[PDB]
């Protein structure tokens, strides 16, 4: 559920 | 390899059409092309680099995670279907391993050792911690996850000592390596420590900032607060 | 091939997992794999065959509309960028033309020969009729226009003989051949007509049903409507 | 724009 970096 | 014989700026711009196409596996190849002629990348090249492997393999992550699930719930009253579940998760694994081992390859030869400015280092840095991060989600591994929490750790140093509190890829580095600490190292309350002081550096920053910087730097402290409000 | 050495059975159960994980070239693999085992095609296996390779070329569809409408702009006051975007777009087709043909094959060796009820003979004549289609949507093609047209009308013909007018099968078949009236044969009134005749036979055939099978053909019903809205 | 079966 921990958010990382956007692909983009 | 296979794009040995196109161009160094076809293989960009095929790589820019690829994008648009959502064929991110098309898009990692020429990428991987282009990294394999020998020159440095652009911050723009960077960028299609870290967005080609970043989608590729986080389709196979999803995939891994759905296939993993099926396979804990037939390992509890399950009645036995024989080996297939395992047999394809191990599939899935081998070819999200060897996505992770390319990556790194080019990350080793040699792009980290060519990279003399901070912005390039720290972001060859990071994808190095993060495509050990995702071979430690699967591992079953000590090693793995100290490789990652080295690379982190190389680029935290060098961002700490040469970007802006507000620097992108500063602040999607500490999100990353905040990840890293909650979800592989067992190690919450340094992740919640760590998003909170990259969060709060980078508020009284902001006002240095364009408004154009400004909404880069606020869009990533947003996923930082996100995460804080899941994890407290 | 590849997967001459798995089980027919342990095929389809990985065609399911890939189903679940949004592996969808890794479904029509496991689908093709147990297609050539010889034996045929159970309902539910028709639809994952089905469900496999509409994913795979629906992604290569969609890849193709993007690249050929850069190509189209970049032929209009437009600055010579090379040959990339064709070569690109041309990679693309290769591609999906490829699959098109892979599954042709199948139904040619040997799907359809061997399928004498209604239920399966209509599935596997619709799916000759859709891939000739998605080949007619690139080629620039009389005959492979023809081609999709015939298939389509020995469908119809069964059919009509066959099934009644509620039947998902009957009823998706009439909607793709509308669809080919419309966007591939230059037909559009020959399209509407086909829509209007096949909703209004279903329509008075719904009384017939089960709570369930009214379910199913109406969910197809609407997307018949859905048409005739946009194209009248 | 036209609608055909769904894939599923
Ligand atoms: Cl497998
Ligand atoms: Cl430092
Ligand atoms: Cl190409
Ligand atoms: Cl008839
Ligand atoms: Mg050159
Ligand atoms: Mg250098
Ligand atoms: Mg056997
Ligand atoms: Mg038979």
């Amino acid at each position: 559920r921990s958010r990382s970096s956007l692909a983009t | 390899g296979a794009m040995g014989s196109m161009e160094r700026a076809s293989l960009i711009q095929k790589a820019k059409l690829a994008e648009q196409a959502e064929r991110y596996e098309d898009m990692a190849a020429f990428m991987k092309g282009a990294v394999e002629k020998g020159e440095e990348l652009s911050c723009e090249e960077r960028n299609l680099l870290s967005v080609a492997y970043k989608n590729v393999v986080g389709g196979q992550r999803a995939a891994w995670r759905v296939l993993s699930s099926i396979e804990q719930k037939s390992n509890e009253g399950s009645e036995e279907k024989g080996p297939e579940v395992r047999e394809y998760r191990e599939k899935v694994e081998t070819e999200l391993q060897g996505v992770c081992d390319t990556v790194l390859g080019l990350l080793d030869s040699h792009l980290i050792k060519e990279a003399g400015d901070a912005e390039s280092r720290v972001f060859y840095l990071k994808m190095k911690g993060d495509y050990y991060r995702y071979l430690a989600e699967v591992a079953t591994k000590k090693r793995i996850i100290d490789s990652a929490r080295s690379a982190y750790q190389e680029a935290m140093d060098i961002s700490k000592k040469e970007m802006p509190p507000t620097n992108p890829i500063r602040l999607g580095l500490a999100l990353n390596f905040s990840v890293f600490h909650y979800e592989i190292a067992n190690s919450p309350e340094e992740a919640i420590s760590l998003a909170k002081t990259t969060f709060d550096e980078a508020m009284a920053d902001l006002h240095t900032l364009s408004e154009d910087s400004y909404k880069d730097s606020t869009l990533i402290m947003q996923l930082l607060r996100d995460n804080l409000t899941l994890w407290t």
